[PDB]
Parts: C-alpha cells; structure tokens; sequence
C-alpha cells in the first residue's frame, strides 16, 4: 500500500513529545497506585 | 447529526468501527489485569494479601480478554467491515440487531465491572464450577452479575451469528457459488454456525447455576442429589466449541494476508482450507472432555477423547502445511502484517504441540491445572490470535482509517513484542513441569526464578502495546492518504477505495454463470 | 494537485517484479521535447543515442528493478528501536522493585538455604537424577 | 503438455500481426509467473513485437526481468545475451548493463 | 519435590511415573521434530529469490500430507493408550486410606481396623522450624508403607479440590458427593510434596500435602502410636 | 448526509494532532486505570 | 570460448527436492540428537540407580538425622 | 447495463474457478477482463 | 540520496545495543534481585537439628 506524502508531517521532536505523553499518561495511575499497598492495608 | 450516525447506526462500517474502539478499550483493561497478576507473582510473598483478590483479578482478566477483546474486535469488527465487502453486498441483513448486539456489550462489561465491585467478588476463575460458585461459598450478587454478564454476551453474540449466517448465504450475488467466497468469508459462516450451536448450552448451564444460588434448586449440589460433574459436561460442550471460535477467523485472516503479502493470487488448496475448516468446526463439539481428565471418568471415555483430539489434531495440520504451501515461491513482501503472519504461524504450531502434549491423558493427570496448560493456551490465545488480531488490523488500517501506519514503528512493535511474550509465556513450560499449580497467589521459593523472568517479560509486552498506540497517533499524527493499491482485483474490499464511501454497493457486482 | 475522489477506480502505475509491465505509463503527460522523442520512436531505433534512451525509459517507467532490488537498511533502526524500549521496560521494572515490592520473605537468607538445602540432600529429595544425584555421599561434597 | 507447444505457443503468439500492448502486456505478464526462465526464442518475438508496435522501454524491461528471473546463479542471463546479440544490433536495442540501469 | 532451576518433570518413585516420563520424552522428541520441520521449512521457503505464481497442480501432495500426520498421530496414541489402560488393573492392595478435603485443610481416615482420624493444616511461615521449607511443610505429615498397593479414596466435604502428588503421578479431583480411586505405591522412603490443584477459595495456595513411606513395621508402630 | 473522506468515517475529531492525543492518552489510560482502582477499592473494603 | 545451455526451467522444484532433503535429514537429526542426549540417558540413569538399590539402607540413613514423624 | 458511469464488474473466466477477479467499467468502448480478455461493455440507461 | 536509515541505523544500533545490555545488567545485578539460583556446588550445607 503505497502513500501520499504526509499532510502534516510530524518532526521527531513531537514524536519525543507525544511517547513521552503515552508513557506518563499511562503510569501516573498505575504507578501511583502500586507506590503504596500497604496504606491500603490499614497502616 | 451524532446521535443518528453512531448511536442509532444501520450500515455494517459504523458498528465495525465501534466494536474495534471497544475491544481496544477492553483490551487495556485486560492487560492492566495480567499486568496485576504478574505483578503478584513477581517475588515471592503476598503484594496484595489474601487469594480472594488476586482471583478475583485473574477471572476478570480471563472474562474481559475473551468475551471483549478478542470475539467484539475479530468476530464483529472484522465481519462487519469486511463480509459485506468481500460479498458485494451493500450492508448486513439484519442491520438493527447487529447494532443490538454491538450495543447490549457494554452493559455486559458493565455488569462484569459492577460483579468484580460487590464484596464478596467472582474469585472462582472462568469456569464457575459449583460448589464454589455457590451461594455458600460465594454469598453475594457477585456470581449473579457475572452469570448476567455471560447472559448479555451470549444473546449478543448468537444475534451476530444469525445476521452473519444469513448475510453469507443468502446476499451473495445470484452467480456465485458459495465455493467462490473468500477464506474469511468462510471462517465468518462457520465461527457464526458453532456460536449459535453452542451459547445455548452455556445459557442453559449459567441459568440453572442462578437458579441453584437463588430458586434452592439442586442441579449442581449432592446434598440435594446434584452433581457439579454435569455442570462440567454442560460448560465445556460449550467451551471447546467456544475455542475454535477464537481461534477460526484468526485462520482466516492469516489465510487472507498471507495471499495478499506473498504475492498469489489464490491460496493453495482452497479446498482443502475450506474442508479442513468444516472439520475443525464438526469435531469441536466431541472433544470437550479432555478438560476433564481427572475428574473420575471412564477409562474407556477418555480413551475415546484422547482419539477424537487426535482426528481433532489432524485437519489444523493440513491448513498449516497449505499455509507454508502458499508462501512457496511468491514474491514475498516483508510487510508487517507478513511478520505478525509468519509469528501466528510458528508459535500458533507451538501451542498446538504442546496441546498434543496435554492431548494424552496420563500426561494430562500429571499436568491438569498447571502452568504447561496455562502456557498452552496462551501460546494460541494470547500469540496466535493476537498476532491474527494484529496482523488484520496492520493489514486494513489503510482500509478503515484511510491512512497508512508507519513501517518501521510496526516492525518495532512486532519485535518488541515477540520477544516480550516469547520470554513471557516460555519459562511457565518449566514451572508446568516442575509441578506449580494454577490459580496460586504464592509459590514455594523453588519456583521462584522462571517466575520472576516470565514477569519482566510481561513489561516488556506492556511497552508493545504502549507504543501500539503511538502507532495509531502516528497515523494521525501524518495524515498521509493512499494512492491506490496492489492486488485490488482480486480483493473486492480494496477496489472502492481507502475508506469506501457510505453507500457502497449501491450498483451492485455483475458476475454471470453462463 | 489534488484529483476527484474517483482515484481507486483508474489503474494506477504500480512498481513490483512480479509485474514487469505495468499497464500505466509513469508520466502520463508529455512535454514537447517528450513528443519530439515520441516522433522519433517511430523511426529506427539505430539513431538513438544514450540520453534518449534513458529518458524515455524513464518517462515510462520509475523505478528499475535494480533499484527496486536495493539493499535498504531499515532492519538496524528496527532492532535498536527495540532494544531502546526493551531498556525502558529494564527500567520500569528497576522503579518496581525499589517502590512497587517490599520485602523478600526470610527463608532466602543464606544460613536458611543452608540448612534448608543440608535437609533437602538429608531427605533425598529426587535421588535418581535431578538433585541429590548431583551430591556425593561420601566425600560430603559436590559431584565432580 | 511438453515443451515444443508451449514454446512454440509463445512464440507463435508474440508474432502476432495485429497485436497491441494490452495483450503484449498480458503475455509479458503472465509469462514471468511460470517456474521458469523464458526461452531465448520467445524473447526474441517479444523484442520484435515491442518493435512492431514503437516502443523502446517495455523491451528494456524485458531484458531486464529475463536478468531478474534467472535467479541466484548468473549463467543465465550472459548466455541469453549471447544468443540475443544479432536480434540486439539489428533493432537497435540498448542491453541493461550499457545503459546504466542496473549499476544502483 | 521441585529444585532450583528445573526444566522437565520431577524424578519418579511409582512405576507410573518412570513410564509416563518415558512416554513424555517420546512425545517432547516428536513435539521437537515437527516443530525443526516447520521452523526450518518456513526458513527455507522465506528466503528464496525464485518466484513462481501462476497456476499450480491443486492435489498431488494432499494425500502424503494427510498420511503422515495420521502415522505420527498413532506412533503417540499407541503407547498413550497403552500406558493409559495401566492405571486401573486389578490391584488387590493393601491398606486403604480415605482423604476428605475440607474448608483448607486435608482430613485423613485410616479405618481398615481400628478407626484412626487426623488433620493436615500447614506450618505457618512465621512457625516453622529451621530448615524446613516454605509453603510445604504440615503439622501432621501422612505416613503410608513401602512398595505395596494401597487403595486410596478421595472427596471433599463441601467444594471442589484437587489431591495431588507429583512426585507419585498422582492427581485426584475430590468431588462432593463422589468417591474417587486412586492407588499409591512407591520404591523410595521419604517425603513426597503436593498440593492442590483446583480453585478452592481465598486460602487455595495454602493446603499442602506431605507423604512420608516408611517401611511397615514402622508403619505398624506409628499407627499403634497414633491411636 | 454524513462526511466521507479520510478521517472523517470516525466518531471522533481527527483534525487536531494535540487534541487527538489527549483524547487517546485519557480513553486508554481510562481503560489502563479502572482495574487498578477496582483493587485498590477491594483492599480499602477488607 | 562461449557459453553452454544451462538449466533453464524447473529451478525452485529442485531447490525444493535437494531442500526437502535435507529438512528430513536436520529434523531427523535434531529429533535424535535430543533423544540420545536426554532420553537414553535418563533410561540408563534410572537402571542404574535401581539395578542395585537397597531400601532398608537407603530408610536407616535417612532416619539416622530425624526427618520421619514416625520413626525416632 | 448500469445507472451511473462506472461498474464493478466480476469475472469467472473458466469454470471451477475459485476467486471471481473484479475491475471497474466505464462507459466509451468495450475494456476486458485483466487476465482472460472477454470483452465487456457498459450501456448505462435503465432504471 | 543518504537516507535516514543508511547512517541512522547504525547509530541506533550502537545506542540500543549499549543501552539495553547496560541497563539489564544492572537491573539483573546491582538492585538486589533475588535469583534463588541452583545450590548445586556453591553453598555448604549446614547442620539443622
Ligand atoms: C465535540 C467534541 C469533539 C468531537 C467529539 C470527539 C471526542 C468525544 C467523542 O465522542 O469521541 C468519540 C468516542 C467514540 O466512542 C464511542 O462512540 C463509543 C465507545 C464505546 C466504548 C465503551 C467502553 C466501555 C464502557 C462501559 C464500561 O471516542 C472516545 O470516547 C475516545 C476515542 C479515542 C480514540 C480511540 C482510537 C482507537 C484506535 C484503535 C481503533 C481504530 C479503529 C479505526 C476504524
Ligand atoms: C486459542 C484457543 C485455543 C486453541 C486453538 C486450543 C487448541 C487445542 N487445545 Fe486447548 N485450551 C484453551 C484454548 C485453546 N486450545 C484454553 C483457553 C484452555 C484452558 C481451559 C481450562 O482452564 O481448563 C485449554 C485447555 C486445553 C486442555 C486442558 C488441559 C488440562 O488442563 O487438563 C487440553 C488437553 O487436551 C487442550 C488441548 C488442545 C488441543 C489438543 C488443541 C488443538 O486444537 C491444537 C491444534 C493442533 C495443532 C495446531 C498441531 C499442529 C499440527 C501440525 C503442525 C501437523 C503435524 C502434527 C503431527 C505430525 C502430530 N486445551
Ligand atoms: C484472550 C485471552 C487471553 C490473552 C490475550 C491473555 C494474555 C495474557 N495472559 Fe492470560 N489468561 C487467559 C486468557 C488470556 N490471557 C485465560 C482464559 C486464563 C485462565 C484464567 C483462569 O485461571 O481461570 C489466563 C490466565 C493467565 C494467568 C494465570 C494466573 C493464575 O492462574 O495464577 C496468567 C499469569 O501468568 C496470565 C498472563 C497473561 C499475560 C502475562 C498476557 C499477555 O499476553 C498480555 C498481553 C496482551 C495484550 C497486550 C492484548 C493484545 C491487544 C493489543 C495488543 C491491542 C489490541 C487493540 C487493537 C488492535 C486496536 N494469564
Ligand atoms: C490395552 C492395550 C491398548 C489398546 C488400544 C486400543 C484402545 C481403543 C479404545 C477406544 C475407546 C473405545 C471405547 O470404549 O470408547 C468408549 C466411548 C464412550 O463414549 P460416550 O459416548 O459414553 O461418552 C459419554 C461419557 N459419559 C458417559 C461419561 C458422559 O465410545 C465412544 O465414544 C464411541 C465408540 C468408540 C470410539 C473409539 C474410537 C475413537 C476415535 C473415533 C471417534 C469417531
Ligand atoms: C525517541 C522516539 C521518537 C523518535 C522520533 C524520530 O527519530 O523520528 C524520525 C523517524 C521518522 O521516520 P523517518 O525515518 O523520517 O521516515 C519514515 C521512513 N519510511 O523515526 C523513525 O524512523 C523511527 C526511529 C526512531 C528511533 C528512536
Ligand atoms: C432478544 C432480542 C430479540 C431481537 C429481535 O427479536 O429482533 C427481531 C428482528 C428485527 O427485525 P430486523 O430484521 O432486524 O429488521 C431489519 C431489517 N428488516 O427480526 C429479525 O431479524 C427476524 C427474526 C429474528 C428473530 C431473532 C430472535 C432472537
Ligand atoms: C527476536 C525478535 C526478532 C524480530 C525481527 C524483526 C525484523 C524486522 C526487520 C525486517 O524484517 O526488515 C525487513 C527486511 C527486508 O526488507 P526489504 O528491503 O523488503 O528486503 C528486500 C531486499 N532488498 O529484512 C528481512 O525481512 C530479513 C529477515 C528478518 C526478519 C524475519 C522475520 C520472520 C518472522
Ligand atoms: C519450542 C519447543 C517446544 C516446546 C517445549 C516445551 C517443553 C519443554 O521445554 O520441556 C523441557 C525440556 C525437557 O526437560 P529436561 O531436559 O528433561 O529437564 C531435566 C534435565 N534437564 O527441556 C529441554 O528440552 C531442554 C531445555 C529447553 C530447550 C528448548
Ligand atoms: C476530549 C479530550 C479530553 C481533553 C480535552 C482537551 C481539549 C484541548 C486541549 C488539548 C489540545 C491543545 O490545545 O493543545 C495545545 C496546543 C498548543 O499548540 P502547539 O502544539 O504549540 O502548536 C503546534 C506547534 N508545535 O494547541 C493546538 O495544537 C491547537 C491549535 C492547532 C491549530 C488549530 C487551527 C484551527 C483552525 C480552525
Ligand atoms: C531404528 C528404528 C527406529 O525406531 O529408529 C528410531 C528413529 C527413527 O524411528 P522413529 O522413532 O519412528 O522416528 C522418530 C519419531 N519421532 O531413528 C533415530 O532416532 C535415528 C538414530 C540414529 C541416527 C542419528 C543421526 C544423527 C545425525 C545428526
Ligand atoms: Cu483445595 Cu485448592
Ligand atoms: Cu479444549
Ligand atoms: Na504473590
Ligand atoms: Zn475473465
């Protein structure tokens, strides 16, 4: 499947951008739930 | 203007379109759950305390990645795009309840989600065996709201079998034969056969399971001369046919990219795909006793059972070899969905050997409930249907969104991920071996060290999927269109263009028999 | 320039070796020189010098197939793009256990293995081959 | 069936007196999709039925998916070219190799 | 029981287990030699230059391609079904031995001739004594004679479990309402580790089982003891 | 009638390259994050 | 002096003939090569160990360290 | 026949042929079928 | 014309290869990640009573 040239082609750097927003967006809350078990152990 | 074209959708597109955004949902969430589970099992200990919670995690891990990941996406998402594409028909028959079914899912997660909140929790695994599932061991509205959730699933999934069955004979063009249809057009008809010839047993086995916890009724416990070994019978003739459900239009979608990838112009031995299709879907339904092999059955029964599996084992071997056949001296396009293609080929053979392996019923005395069963079934579940999954999606993403996914991402994201799931589900092979039960929180300390690669390696699957969706964003993210593609003469679904409009088929196919 | 959405229904120039001759010619208008090219194909080809040749050849097709063939080199950025992600996974898993895990249960310290494996050789635990048939029974050491 | 009516089938067909480049396409087309190397007489014909029809760079592809078709092994397409050396100066057709399309 | 980095089956003390490890390592080659084909093929067929896609002989090589598999099918359902028909023989055994699983602990009826009763619970982790192993050990280890056939019945008072030996090839379902056969010999003295198989709640990681096989004059007085 | 085009046959705005993102980042970190609160929920119960 | 006539047709069928070779012989071969290195072994580890194996020892000297609950 | 200016036209050009081959039809003269070449023409006025 | 890859990959190669390896082994080492690894022939055994 051949292409058009991109409309808005992305640089590298929103790309940086953008793999960082995934990364973070996706273990803020995890991580932050798994930061502490034992408080929800009743410390 | 939204609430018409989405909500309240008639056309097959759409509602292809929303079960692929729910199944991507529903899949995060299951990997959240497996991510949990190996998150326990990582060191040695009690992360989350009592085994109530951590089964709780593995039921629901086991009930959203089957009944909501893989069936919506692949049965609904791909059936619905692509059978009346490939027919040259210009919707589904029954348009309403295929909006029906995709919408009656969401209040079946709902009340999965709602089933895992109530305090007691369906901690019980995917087979809901009484008298564990009972209201004895399990007193609360938890095992209720699962049984509903399988009851909504259910009346969904038997509502797409009969518009799909429907759609497939009767929508054709009145010049081709049902021989004349594509391999995934065949897969669609018979995964949809052996779901509405097997939910009812499930539906009737999770309605006298409810009435056993709530009407005192006595199908299931011995004191009121019950017996849970019927609960077993009726569950598992529902659910290795609920297997190659999983499993059969995976065949078809790997069938189809591996025709398009390598260059043919037909797969070779299209009938031989078609009648080992059949065969695997007739014989499904006599093998479900080999998930009972310690119960106390009959020597001779499950001697009969270890055969069946064999003439079960056969057919998916004639598709495999014709499979390699095709590949045989075609212009082989290294394509990404080629890679995800050719992973689906050599570890789906692996999960079928070690199938073989469980298939023998002394060995399975020794491996029943294992980890070598639990590496089994995720070597073909969560490797060969997710690279079938994968290898669709990669594959039509041009179709559906209209863009083109970047190559090299794709190539990283099948690399990652293979070598995160490879070093995932091989070391559970020894801890199989070696004699670790299913279903522990907690192990002893000599299964510590397969247990602790097998979870990084779940990270390192994490990470595929998380940049799964930098690929997607990436796509959007360019917004590069098609200038046509290759191979569109043979494939109806690439000749309206990338995407096709939404009235197509308007004039309809001119094919002529004489 | 931007064409009607009729674009899939036209063939298109496509460029494979599985199809050496494509049915649509790779510039599909034609300059006046082009033309003055194109009149003269009608003649021998005996007065053709090489500079014609090797543009009309690529008026009507792109690509050679010795081009096409090319070794590109996209596999290294494949490979290494996997191991950077691989690394990050190294340190997300490096983040659990200093935050995520807690401690290791006490019977992984070294005098409890100890003790635990003088039982474990005390009790034969499986002496055909696996591990006390590794042991030596009477020199109280490791087979050698 | 054998070899002789396929070859001579092929050849048979590349001279036709009236053909046109849909059907020359068809034949040049469909010929390289066989577990085979076309022989040199059937070459021949499709090099004087380009001919026929004025046009230079289809012939030039031919030549060069009879290099590509060999395969691995270069006996082939120096032997064919050797063979298809008075066919090649009496049209005036340029080989591969000299006009620069195969140095990448 | 398991060690440290162990790959295969645990080593085998019942004749059952030494043939079903045989038949293991004979299904694992075969499991090897179809997978070297498929890899190797697959290897093959991918990185050739030659190409060849027009039309092809439909059936010619169906018919070795559907009786080979069937060969191979039946050199492993043979000794499958041979070995399969080897675990319920006349036994004429010796002692007979009545497990019930209870609510997380397993329950031991030694009634033959003078009814005898005990308990298994686990040691505690916090509990045990030194050198002992983690998650394994129980108070009342159940102790049976060498090298003779001994019947055994299994069943639980109240849910699904699973009686399980490795070691031995054991593994039992204990069902309500059922009664399960299985007999247990050996060649070794010792201490055999199991655990149970099936989902039986929020303490499901937490029934062990330890077999001690002791010759039978020590049998004899320890079940004189015992009572 | 409806829009046909590329990124137009979706239920969703494709026109911004930021908006797009943060739409997905919270719709999958939604999907990533509910099990985790369940757990925690089931811990804070008993 | 000039070239021959090689062989011009049926090339991949008879890659695949001399290949399809020697995948029976390599997939033979890697078959035994994990029988006669596990396998054979594992059977004469275990002849072996039980052509002269005494119980009664094997039990006094496991009991001389206390491990049995039944005999002290 | 047709009611717009083009068709999907599909074509089994020998019998016990599995996959039909599309193309697209205009109007003008007759095209053909890609790999067998019957002739196929267009005449766009029913209803 | 260079491309990004003809150069881009080996520089990609370099960094992945000494990032991965860099950062496993230390995962693998330096965090204090027990193995439990075989007995065999590196611990004694000790005198339990
Ligand atoms: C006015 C504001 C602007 C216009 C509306 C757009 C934003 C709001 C919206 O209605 O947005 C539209 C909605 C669309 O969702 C729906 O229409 C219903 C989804 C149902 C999900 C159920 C989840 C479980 C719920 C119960 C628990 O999008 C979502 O909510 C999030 C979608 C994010 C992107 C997902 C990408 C998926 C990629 C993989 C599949 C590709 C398929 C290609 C083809
Ligand atoms: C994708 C889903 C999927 C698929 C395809 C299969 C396919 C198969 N499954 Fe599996 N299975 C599961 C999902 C699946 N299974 C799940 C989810 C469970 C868990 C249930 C539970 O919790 O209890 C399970 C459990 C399960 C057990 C239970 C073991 C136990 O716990 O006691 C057994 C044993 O018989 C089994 C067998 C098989 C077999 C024999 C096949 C075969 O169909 C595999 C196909 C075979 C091949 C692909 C072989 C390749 C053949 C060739 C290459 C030709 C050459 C071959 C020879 C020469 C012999 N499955
Ligand atoms: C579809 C079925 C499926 C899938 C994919 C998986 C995937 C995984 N499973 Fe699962 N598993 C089961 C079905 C599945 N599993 C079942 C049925 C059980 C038995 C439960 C029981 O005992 O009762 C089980 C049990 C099970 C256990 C047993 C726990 C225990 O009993 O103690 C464990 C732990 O190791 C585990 C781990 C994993 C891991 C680490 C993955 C990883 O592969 C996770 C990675 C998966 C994905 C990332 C999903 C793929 C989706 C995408 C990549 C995006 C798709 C979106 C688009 C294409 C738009 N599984
Ligand atoms: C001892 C030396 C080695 C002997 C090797 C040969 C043994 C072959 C035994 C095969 C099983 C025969 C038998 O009695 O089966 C009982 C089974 C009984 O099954 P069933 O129908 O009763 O199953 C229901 C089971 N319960 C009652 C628990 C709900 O018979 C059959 O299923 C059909 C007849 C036998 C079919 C045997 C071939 C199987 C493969 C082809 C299937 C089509
Ligand atoms: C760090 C993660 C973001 C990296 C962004 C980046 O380097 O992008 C450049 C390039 C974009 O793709 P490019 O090679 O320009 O063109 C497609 C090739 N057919 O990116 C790539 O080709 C992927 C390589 C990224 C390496 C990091
Ligand atoms: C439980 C859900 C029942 C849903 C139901 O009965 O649907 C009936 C369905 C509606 O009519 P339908 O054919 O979908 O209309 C579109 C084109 N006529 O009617 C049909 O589709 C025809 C009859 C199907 C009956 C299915 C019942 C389940
Ligand atoms: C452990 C994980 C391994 C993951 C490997 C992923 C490799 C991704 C790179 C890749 O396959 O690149 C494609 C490349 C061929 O590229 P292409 O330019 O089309 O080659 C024609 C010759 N000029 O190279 C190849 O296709 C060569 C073979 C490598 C990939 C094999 C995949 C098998 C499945
Ligand atoms: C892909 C191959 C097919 C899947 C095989 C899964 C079964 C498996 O790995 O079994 C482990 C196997 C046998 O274990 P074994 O060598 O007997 O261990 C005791 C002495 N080392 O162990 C081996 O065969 C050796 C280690 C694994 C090699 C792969
Ligand atoms: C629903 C999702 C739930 C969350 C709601 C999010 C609402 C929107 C906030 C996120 C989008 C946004 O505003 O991002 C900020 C961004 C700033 O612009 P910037 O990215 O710097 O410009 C490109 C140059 N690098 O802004 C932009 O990029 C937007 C402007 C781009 C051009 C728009 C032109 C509109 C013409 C009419
Ligand atoms: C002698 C007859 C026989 O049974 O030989 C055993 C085997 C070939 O017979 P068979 O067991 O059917 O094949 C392996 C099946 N998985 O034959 C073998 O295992 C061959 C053993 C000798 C040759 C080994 C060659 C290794 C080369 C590297
Ligand atoms: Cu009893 Cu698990
Ligand atoms: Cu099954
Ligand atoms: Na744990
Ligand atoms: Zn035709």
């Amino acid at each position: 499947v051949s292409a058009k040239p991109a409309k808005t082609p992305t640089s590298a750097v929103e790309q940086a951008v953008g793999i960082s927003a995934i990364v973070v967006g996706f273990m803020v809350p995890a991580g932050w739930v798994l930061a502490h078990l034992e408080s929800y152990k009743k410390s | 203007m939204f609430i018409n074209r989405w909500l309240f959708s008639t056309n097959h597109k759409d509602i292809g379109t929303l079960y692929l955004l729910f199944g991507a949902w529903a899949g995060m969430v299951g990997t959240a759950l497996s991510i949990l589970i190996r998150a326990e099992l990582g060191q040695p200990g009690a992360l989350l305390g009592d085994d109530q919670i951590y089964n709780v995690i593995v039921t629901a891990h086991a009930f959203v990645m089957i009944f909501f990941m893989v069936m919506p996406m692949m049965i609904g998402g791909f059936g619905n795009w692509l059978v009346p594409l490939m027919i040259g028909a210009p919707d589904m028959a029954f348009p309403r309840m295929n909006n029906m079914s995709f919408w009656l899912l969401p209040p079946s997660f709902l009340l999965l989600l709602a089933s895992s909140m109530v305090e007691a929790g369906a901690g019980t695994g995917w087979t809901v065996y009484p008298p564990l599932a009972g209201n004895l061991a399990h007193a609360g509205a938890s095992v209720d709201l699962t049984i509903f959730s399988l009851h909504l699933a259910g009346v969904s999934s038997i509502l797409g079998a009969i518009n799909f069955i429907t759609t497939i004979i009767n929508m054709k063009p009145p010049a081709m034969t049902q021989y004349q249809t594509p391999l995934f057009v065949w897969s669609v008809l018979i995964t949809a056969v052996l779901l509405l010839l097997s939910l009812p047993v499930l539906a009737a086995g999770i309605t006298m399971l409810l009435t056993d916890r709530n009407l005192n009724t006595t199908f299931f416990d011995p004191a009121g001369g019950g017996d849970p070994i019927l609960y077993q019978h009726l569950f598992w003739f529902f659910g290795h046919p609920e297997v190659y459900i999983l499993i059969l239009p995976g065949f078809g979608i790997i069938s189809h990219v591996v025709t398009y990838y390598s260059g043919k112009k037909e797969p070779f031995g299209y009938m031989g795909m078609v009648w080992a299709m059949m065969s695997i879907g007739f014989l499904g339904f006599i093998v479900w006793a080999h998930h009972m092999f310690t119960v106390g059955l009959d020597v001779d029964t499950r001697a009969y059972f270890t055969s069946a599996t064999m003439i079960i084992a056969i057919p998916t071997g004639v598709k495999v070899f014709s499979w390699l056949a095709t590949l045989h001296g075609g212009n082989i396009k290294w394509s990404p969905a080629m890679l995800w293609a050719l992973g689906f080929i050599f570890l789906f053979t692996v999960g079928g050997l070690t199938g073989i392996v469980l298939s023998n019923s002394s060995l399975d005395i020794v491996l029943h409930d294992t980890y070598y069963v639990v590496a089994h079934f995720h070597y073909v579940l969560s490797m060969g249907a997710v690279f079938a999954i994968m290898a669709g999606f990669v594959h039509w993403f041009p179709l559906f969104s209209g863009f083109t996914l970047d190559d090299t991402w794709a190539k990283a994201h099948f690399a990652i991920m293979f070598v995160g799931v490879n070093m995932t589900f091989f070391p559970q092979h020894f801890l199989g071996l070696s004699g670790m039960p299913r279903r522990y929180s907690d192990y002893p300390d000599a299964y510590t060290t397969w247990n602790t690669v097998s979870s990084m390696g779940s990270f390192i699957s994490l990470t595929a999927v998380l940049i799964m969706i930098f690929m997607i964003w990436e796509a959007f993210a360019s917004k590069r269109e098609v200038m046509s593609v290759s191979y569109a003469s043979t494939n109806l679904e690439w000749l309206h263009g990338c995407p096709p409009p939404y009235h197509t088929f308007e004039e309809p196919t001119y094919v002529k028999v004489k | 320039s931007v064409v009607k959405s009729e674009d899939y229904a036209f063939p298109t120039y496509a460029d494979r070796r599985d199809y050496p001759l494509p049915d649509v010619a790779h510039v599909t208008m034609l300059s006046a020189s082009q033309k003055a090219l194109k009149e003269k194909e009608k003649a021998d080809w005996s007065s053709l010098s090489r500079d014609e040749k090797v543009q009309l050849y690529r008026i009507q097709f792109n690509e050679s197939f010795a081009e096409m063939n090319r070794g590109t080199n996209e596999w290294k950025t494949v490979v290494g793009m996997a191991m950077f992600f691989i690394g990050f996974t190294a340190l997300v898993l490096i983040w659990e256990k200093s935050y995520v895990y807690g401690p290791i249960p006490h019977t992984f310290d070294r005098d409890w293995v100890a003790m635990q494996t003088k039982r474990m050789l005390d009790m034969k635990a499986n002496p055909i081959q696996g591990f006390s048939a590794k042991w030596d029974y009477d020199k109280n050491e490791w087979k050698k | 069936e054998t070899d002789e009516e396929f070859d001579a089938r092929w050849v048979t067909y590349f001279n036709k007196p009236d053909i046109d480049a849909w059907e020359l396409r068809k034949g040049m087309n469909t010929l390289v999709g066989y577990d085979l190397v076309p022989e040199p007489k059937i070459i021949d014909a499709a090099l004087r039925a380009c001919r026929r029809l004025n046009d230079f760079a289809s012939a030039v592809r031919i030549l060069e998916v009879v290099k590509d078709k060999a395969g691995p092994h270069k006996e082939i397409y120096p032997y064919v070219i050797q063979e298809l050396r008075p066919t090649l100066n009496e049209l005036g057709i340029s080989t591969p190799e000299e006009l620069g399309l195969d140095k990448v | 029981m398991a060690y440290p980095f162990q790959l295969g089956l645990q080593d085998a003390t019942s004749p059952i287990m030494e043939e079903l490890m045989n038949f293991h390592d004979h299904t694992l080659m075969i499991v090897f030699l179809i997978s070297s084909l498929v890899l190797y093929i697959i290897s093959l067929m991918l990185t050739t230059k030659l190409t060849h896609t027009s039309t092809m002989d439909a059936q010619e090589v169906e018919t070795i391609w559907t009786i080979l598999p069937a060969v191979i099918l039946i050199m492993i359902a043979l000794p499958s079904l041979r070995i399969l028909y080897m675990m319920d023989e006349i036994n004429n055994p010796v002692l007979t031995v009545k497990t019930m699983g209870h609510q997380w602990y397993w329950s031991y009826e030694y009634t033959d001739y003078e009814d005898l009763c005990f308990d298994s619970y686990m040691i505690p982790t916090n509990d045990l004594k030194p050198g002992e192993l983690r998650l394994l050990e129980v108070d009342n280890r159940v102790v049976l004679p060498m090298e003779l056939p001994i019947r055994m019945l299994i069943s639980s008072e109240d849910v699904l479990h699973s009686w399980a030996v490795p070691s031995l090839g054991l593994k039992t379902d204990a069902i309500p309402g059922r009664l399960n056969q299985a007999t247990v010999t050996s060649n070794r003295p010792g201490l055999f580790y199991g655990q149970c198989s099936e989902i039986c709640g929020s303490n499901h990681s937490f029934m062990p089982i330890v077999l001690e096989m002791v010759p039978l004059k020590y049998f004899e007085n320890w079940s004189a003891s015992m009572i | 009638h409806y829009e046909e085009g590329p990124g137009k046959n979706l239920p969703f705005s494709v026109e911004n390259k930021w908006r797009l993102l943060a739409m997905m980042t919270v719709y999958f970190g939604s999907g990533f994050a509910a099990p985790f609160f369940i757990v925690r929920h089931q811990l804070l119960k008993k | 002096a000039l070239l021959p006539k090689p062989q011009m047709r049926g090339l991949l069928a008879k890659r695949l003939r001399v290949h399809i070779a020697g995948a029976f012989i390599v997939a033979l071969g890697v078959a035994a090569a994990y029988k006669f290195g596990v396998a054979e072994p594992r059977k004469k580890a275990y002849a072996e160990f039980y052509r002269n194996y005494d119980s009664m020892k094997d039990f006094e000297e496991m009991r001389k360290a206390g491990i049995f609950q039944s005999a002290k | 026949p047709s009611i717009s200016n083009k068709r999907i036209v599909g074509c089994i050009c020998e019998e016990d042929n599995c996959t039909v081959i599309w193309f697209w039809l205009h109007k003008g003269e007759s095209q053909r079928c890609p790999n067998c070449g019957t002739h196929y023409k267009l005449v766009p006025h029913q209803m | 014309a260079p491309s990004f890859h003809d150069k881009y990959g080996n520089a990609i190669l370099a960094g992945g290869a000494i990032f991965c390896v860099s950062t496993w082994t230390y995962t693998a080492t330096q965090i204090g990640i027990e193995w439990n690894m075989s007995p065999v022939g590196r611990v004694t055994p000790k005198e339990w009573r």
